[PDB]
């Protein structure tokens, strides 16, 4: 498994779903990255070093496959289980009740990040709570711009707009490469522009596995799947998904999650935009109760487009 | 290498009586201060102050 | 590709920014995350596009040949050449090595992207009056690192009470440097600042911006992030305006506001990340990364812009060196 | 420059705080401090530090040492008022808030007067604006307190 | 045998947020309450209102008018019904009525959307010839509208006996009992599986067509959106302004609500609440109104209707700006400016939330009377209620009132029972979707992340950019607008910027002092003066105890940060 890192020279922008024409609607807010937008933009390259074999112009999905992507200051959304209670951030674990697995009152959600080590520690069942210190939130920059007339140095008529930029550190990837030589490529490439309004990330890559894709949970039936990366599908087809690559039938299972990402984005082949898909979204947990007890995976990829990024589950234990 | 500009004149200016370019009140011993490059500690009158005077004058 | 651009700037620096947080009216560009000073991308990107675009229509830019872009356009364009000409004419495009170099005017923008990302004017060296020097040029670790890792890509510890200076700072016998009203102790350092200079000389030259750059040595004084921090806060310029009724000869009515400058002497430095040129049917001397960053090193290397507002009352102006 | 400000504020407040406290009653003394605070940044910026110091001196001996001067073993309010501005100014320059904080003085422990005779210009400098800005900020707490 | 049922509609908040004007937002919560009705009509119909615990239906106008047939004012206008309710039927009609309650808003939504496409072509929302109107009934629109309301369904056996200490603590909180016999438990328990069933549902949804989006949600395929490209399919739709087949049905929705009840919101932009602002387009009308539509229909008849301006926006002089009869209107504008003064460009986006099935029942019905009539009568005309649902509030204002009405609504609240609030003042011309989102964050990320909470948290978003924020308690509204500071500050900025710019080097023990100082230096024969002054010093010594802070000088700060706000010349003319 190759390790890519994007080092932002600056800010970036992954603008959400909205219009933004200059002289029209012209305010631009930036999400979090999808997996997709680092897959184009690696694509991209690609497309632009002649190695058209591996970009997959005009598919949906390149020949290689993107595991699932992290942004860094490496941390990630708060598990949508983990409600605030004054100054703690509070894990709740599964219930029951009339034979369902439920998630007790305890509280709203309130969004934020937590680093890797909080989260392995959650993963691993032994955390109860975090401080409210050590939960991040994303940094935004609002910039106001203009266009001037050529000659007369004032504004054109409508011509303002308005950015919210993200202030990252640094964006990890993981890639699977099937012999595309992707890994010499990119190592060719200081930078490349990643999301919108031209900004560019620095590369750097690095053959090597993440540990967390490397832990080893032991065997149980109370297993749970933490989702790094938005994850497309009915919840019916990815639970029987998860049935089949496990080798292990289901009593029970429940989703925490919040509201669906909602994903498009921009065709670069067809120059407009890609038809509009819903995701579990980041930070949701899937509790599963099997019917056996079963290795609980340190990563599973479930869902459509995985080679996109999509779906990477993090595995964990639960009592 | 300054395409901007086509020309350009160099304006003398020799006070004959004192004068108070002055940056407002400040809590201070000296109540009414005169312009000052911070960085530097040196008097300057800002070009606004002088473009104010060239344009009444005009 | 990238160029390295050196900013300097001469005249005091206004690069508005409308969304930043401040008691003061108008309020320059600052970075959310460290709160430094800064040019945005976006605003370096027009300066830089607007030289570019009126020495091409003036016929000043060189590819080691007089670039005459309309002779250009319609052996690139063919038969939409003259339509073309007739636009950039009419204001709604630029000529045609502004677009491949900066992309298409907002009229045809889906067509192709522009070859180069202009990154942010990072604060790198901020003048801050000495008592011994007439002034230092300041900075921090935090600065020092990331500039190092700009370079390194694209390719200190301190104490609130102390700085690592140049001699010329420097109180005789006493180890003392004094920034405007405060006293900082002198930690005895040997490499630092010489490392910092020669990082200097390896991206802009031997010549500081027309001057040595032994002699700017003598007179940088690294301080720690906070007091670096707290410098570029609260010394830049803030500068009382009015607007006088000349009727009655005393200040209009609604007629007071309050405007932050970036102080002259600042350098800053921008990355310009530049990628091959989008362009279709490219003429020669121009279809390739490395052509673009050679016009680009050309036509600004030891130009001189205006950055931001007020430039009719003397603002904005920095010397460039890429 | 913003952390120094806290440190002189933190200073101005305790001196005349001790003066509002040991003067509660006395509303003369408290009023010619008030005064002489007032004036003196006219003293300085009209004749320098170094006269200034000397202009007090003169209020209160065998050594310019503002550490020996005890303000409340004078006999009426003028000298009272005069001996207290000038020992909280001295102590100022040379002590800071002590050398636990992170304001401990400029000159040292030396009284400024006699630093003021051995020093550089520079040293000069730096202790008049120090001076000015303390005295600003004495004004400040004694209108409010006095 | 008696089944306690839980009913809960989803999306809300973002359903609500997708909103470009006024009118969207209204009937963006007008539709979520009416589906609510919806469903409860299917419980109403076979166990009558008196078994739905939550919400009091004997009190709403909905239920009133629509299953009554009482004739309802313009109270009908507000939205009442939240998007939870509980309700107890038989056990044997449980499953039943969870596909009728299904189905009964699907079909709803499929018909609005019907009536909503006819409607649109007929009057020019969609420029496109009336063959084309199968196209935008086809099934790709259709699942977008059947799919987009998830409507989740539980329910739980009150005959049922178990081991409470057993169900209790399993669930995460004589020994057996009946389930009613630990109803209050229940109820939270029944949330939780309702949550547990709602993430069962709406992850359900079908992928769309390539094409070109919604301009309002941005999220849906636009109608047409997949057969043309960006510059024509803007040309093809009324404002250049695309539209999903949600934000259709959304736009139509006010001209339906006309036809079934008659009434119409009064305030139906932004603006019409903005300039609500010292009754300036009251004073405006009176003597200049009949000159300006005149002046106006003179450059274009489409500007004028029902001798009214066609958009209140016509009131501001940059609007005619950005050839002769243009130049007539703006001179004729900027005089009366200069008369009555320039009219107010900000308004004020206020949301609320608050902090045996008989005694449930008691408690429904003072919420009932709370939000349909309490909340109502203080806002009355002063502006625009567009939702109140129980603890919770939507309300558009006029700067003058924003403060007042939300104070009035809290001390309303606490005489039938703590409510936390925010309020954004904002630029009529700022992005509703964005002004919407930042409000609820005020409230959700500001006000309720605050040591016990019940506390306003007011933003002002300048138009230039910037962004002011103050967190107070309900107690600083009263002590400021009964104070000699208040007054004094509206008879300025100097006194502000100083205690602004310089409190971070006041010292940690003596900012009484410092403020004292401040005082004497900005507040001034003396007799008046010794007299203000120590007035003043006392009243922002009482305003303080109600800001909220970590310490004195965050509290000094948040208290400057607000008097900043009401200050602003800009945003109070
Ligand atoms: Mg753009
Ligand atoms: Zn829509």
């Amino acid at each position: 498994m190759i390790e890519v890192t994007f080092t932002p020279y600056d800010v970036l922008l992954f603008r959400e779903s909205r219009p933004f024409d200059a002289g029209s609607e012209s305010v631009a807010r930036s999400i979090i990255p999808l997996p997709q937008t680092v897959a184009g933009a690696i694509r991209t390259l690609l497309f632009y070093k002649g190695l058209k074999n591996c970009v997959g112009v005009g598919e949906e999905e390149p020949e290689f496959t993107l595991v699932g992507i992290a942004i860094g200051t490496r941390i990630y959304p708060l598990p949508f289980n983990i409600i605030k209670s004054e100054k703690f951030y509070k894990v709740v674990n599964p219930g029951r009740f009339l034979g369902k697995l439920i998630l007790p009152p305890k509280g709203k959600y309130k969004s934020g990040y937590v680093t890797e080590s909080i989260l392995e520690k959650y993963l691993k069942g032994e955390l109860k709570e975090v401080e409210e210190n050590k939960v991040i939130r994303i940094e935004k920059e609002k910039r106001i711009g203009i266009k001037l007339s050529r000659e007369k140095k004032v504004v054109e008529e409508g011509m303002l707009y308005t950015v919210e930029f993200l202030r990252i550190e640094k964006i990890y990837a993981w890639i699977e490469d099937p012999g595309c030589g992707i890994k010499d490529i990119l190592s060719s490439y200081e930078f490349l522009t990643l999301g919108g309004e031209s900004r560019v990330a620095f590369v750097e890559v690095d053959d090597k596995t993440p540990d967390i894709f490397n832990r080893e949970l032991g065997s149980t039936k109370k297993a749970l799947f933490y989702f790094s990366t938005p994850t497309i599908g009915k919840v019916g087809e990815i639970v029987q998904e998860l049935e089949k690559r496990l080798n292990a039938k289901i009593d029970d299972y429940l989703l925490v999650s919040s509201r669906p990402t909602a994903i498009s984005g921009w065709d670069m082949h067809e120059k407009k935009p890609k038809g509009t898909k819903f995701a579990i979204p980041p930070g949701s947990v899937l509790f599963v109760e099997f019917k056996e007890e079963v290795e609980v995976p340190p990563y599973i990829k479930l869902g459509k487009l995985k080679k996109l990024g999509y779906g990477l589950a993090l595995g964990g234990i639960w009592e | 290498m300054f395409d901007m500009f086509e020309k350009a004149v160099v304006f003398g200016l020799y006070s004959i009586t004192p004068v108070h370019a002055g940056s407002g009140a400040e809590l201070s011993v000296i109540d009414l201060p005169i312009q000052r490059e911070r960085h530097t500690g040196f008097p300057v009158i800002w070009g606004q102050s002088l473009k104010g005077v060239l344009r009444s004058r005009f | 590709k990238a160029v390295v651009f050196g900013l300097y700037s001469i005249t005091p620096v206004h690069a508005g920014s409308g969304a930043e947080l401040s008691v003061i009216d108008l309020p320059i560009q600052r970075e959310r995350h460290t709160g430094f000073p800064v040019i945005w991308g976006q605003s370096l990107k027009g300066v830089l596009r607007s030289r570019f675009r009126q020495l091409e229509l003036d016929e000043k830019i060189e590819v080691s040949q007089k670039w005459k872009w309309k002779e250009k356009t319609k052996e690139v364009l063919k038969e939409k050449a003259d339509e073309f000409i007739k636009k950039v004419e009419e204001r709604k495009r630029d000529p045609l090595l502004t677009e491949i170099v900066f992309g298409p005017a907002t009229d045809g923008a889906s067509e192709h992207a522009g070859a180069v990302s202009v990154g942010d004017a990072k604060i790198l060296l901020f003048p801050v009056r000495s008592a011994k020097g007439v002034f230092a040029f300041v900075t921090s670790p935090i600065v020092i690192q990331r500039l190092k890792e700009d370079f390194e890509l694209v390719s200190v510890e301190l104490s609130n009470n102390e700085t690592i200076a140049g001699n010329a700072l420097i109180l005789n016998g006493e180890n003392k440097v004094i920034l405007e009203d405060i006293v900082l102790k002198v930690k005895s350092d040997s490499n630092v600042i010489e490392n910092l200079v020669e990082v200097l000389k390896t991206l802009f030259g031997d010549n500081f911006f027309g001057k040595p750059i032994e002699s700017i040595k003598e007179r940088i004084a690294i301080v720690s992030d906070d007091v670096f921090k707290s410098f570029t806060r609260f010394s830049t310029e803030i500068v009382a305006r009015v607007r006088i009724d000349a009727e009655k000869g005393t200040v209009a009515r609604g007629g007071l506001w309050y405007e932050e400058f970036l102080p002259s002497d600042t350098l800053m430095y921008s990355l310009i990340a530049v990628g091959s040129p989008k362009k279709e049917n490219l003429p020669k001397e121009v279809d390739n990364t490395q052509k673009i960053v050679n016009v680009l090193k050309v036509t600004f290397n030891n130009a001189f812009l205006q950055i931001g507002g007020d430039e009719t009352v003397g603002k904005g102006f920095v010397k460039v060196r890429a | 420059i913003r952390e120094i400000e806290q440190e002189r504020a933190s200073f101005a407040f305790k001196v005349v705080s001790d003066i509002k406290d040991k003067y509660s009653q006395n509303k003369k003394v408290q009023g010619k401090y008030s005064s002489y605070a007032e004036k003196a940044p006219t003293i300085i910026l009209n004749n320098g530090l170094g006269a200034t110091l000397a202009f007090f001196l003169s209020k209160l001996i065998d050594d310019v040492d503002y550490k020996s001067i005890n303000p409340e073993s004078f006999g009426n309010a003028e000298n009272i008022a005069y001996a207290f501005l000038y020992k909280h100014l001295s102590t100022w320059l040379a002590e800071g808030n002590g050398k636990d904080s992170a304001f401990s003085g400029l000159t040292n422990g030396e009284d400024p007067l006699k630093y003021i005779m051995e020093k550089t210009a520079i040293d000069v400098a730096i202790s008049t604006e120090e001076a000015l800005s303390i005295l600003n900020w004495i004004k400040k707490f004694a209108k409010a307190m006095l | 045998d008696p089944t306690l049922l839980r009913i809960k509609i989803v999306p809300v908040q973002p359903f609500i947020a997708n909103s470009r004007k006024q009118l969207d937002l209204w009937a963006s919560s007008h539709l979520l309450s009416m589906l609510m009705y919806k469903a409860l009509e299917v419980i109403v119909d076979k166990f009558g209102p008196e078994h739905v615990i939550y919400p009091s239906l004997r009190d709403q106008p909905f239920f009133l008018k629509f299953y009554l047939g009482e004739n309802i004012g313009d109270e009908i206008l507000v939205a009442n019904l939240p998007n939870k309710a509980l309700a107890i039927v038989s056990g044997k009609e449980a499953e039943k009525i969870e596909e009728e309650i299904k189905k009964r808003i699907r079909d709803f939504l499929l018909q609005l959307y019907r009536e909503a496409v006819d409607w649109a072509v007929e009057n020019g929302v969609v420029k496109v010839d009336r063959s084309e109107k199968d196209s935008m009934l086809k099934e790709a629109y259709l699942k977008i509208v059947r799919e987009y309301f998830t409507v989740s369904i539980t329910w739980v056996s009150l005959s049922e006996k178990e081991d409470i200490y057993q169900v209790t603590e399993n669930a995460g909180l004589s020994r057996v009992l009946e389930r009613i016999a630990i109803y209050p438990l229940l109820v939270k328990i029944l949330d939780s599986l309702g949550e547990r069933k709602v993430t069962e549902e709406r992850f359900e949804k079908s992928e769309q067509l390539k094409g070109w989006k919604c301009h309002v949600c941005g999220e849906n395929l636009a109608i047409f959106g997949d057969m043309y490209d960006h510059d024509n399919l803007k040309s093809l739709w009324l404002d250049e302004e695309p539209l999903c087949p949600m934000c259709l049905i959304k736009r139509y929705y006010p001209v339906w609500i006309r036809s079934k009840t008659g009434q119409k919101i009064r305030f139906e932009s932004v603006v019409d609440v903005a300039l609500l602002y010292k009754n300036w387009r009251k004073i405006f009308d009176e003597k200049y109104g009949k000159d300006l539509v005149s002046k106006a229909r003179e450059v274009s008849e489409d500007f004028v209707k029902d001798n009214m301006l066609v958009d209140s926006d016509l009131y501001y002089s940059s609007t005619w700006e950005s050839e002769e009869k243009v130049k007539e209107v703006v001179d004729f504008l900027n005089a009366a400016y200069k008369e009555i003064g320039n009219p107010p460009k900000y308004y004020a986006i206020l949301v609320m939330d608050g902090d045996t099935p008989q005694v449930h029942v008691a408690i429904s019905q003072a919420l009932a009377n709370f939000s349909i009539r309490e909340v109502r009568s203080v806002v009355k005309d002063e502006g625009l209620l567009i939702y109140a649902g129980g603890d919770d509030v939507l309300a558009i204002l006029p700067v003058d009132k924003a403060l007042e009405v939300a104070y009035k609504i809290r001390k309303e609240f606490g005489k039938s029972f703590k409510l936390s609030a925010g309020i954004l003042i904002v630029h009529y011309k700022h992005p509703l979707y964005d002004a919407l989102e930042k409000a609820r964050d005020l409230l959700n990320n500001k006000a309720k992340n605050v040591p016990g909470k019940d506390t306003l948290a007011i933003g002002l978003l300048k138009r230039s950019g910037s962004y002011y924020i103050s967190l107070v308690g309900w107690e600083l509204i009263r002590v400021f607008y009964n104070s000699e500071l208040r007054k004094k500050l509206l008879e300025g900025k100097r006194f502000i910027y100083h205690v602004l710019r310089e409190v971070d080097t006041w010292p940690k023990v003596g900012i009484d002092e410092m403020l004292k100082f401040e005082v004497i230096r900005h507040i001034r024969n003396k007799e008046e003066t010794k007299e203000l002054r120590e007035k003043i010093y006392g009243e922002i010594k009482d305003l303080l105890e109600h800001v909220r802070g970590n310490n004195e000088v965050e509290k000094v700060r948040g208290l400057f940060t607000f008097l900043k706000i009401i200050t602003d010349a800009e945003v109070f003319p």
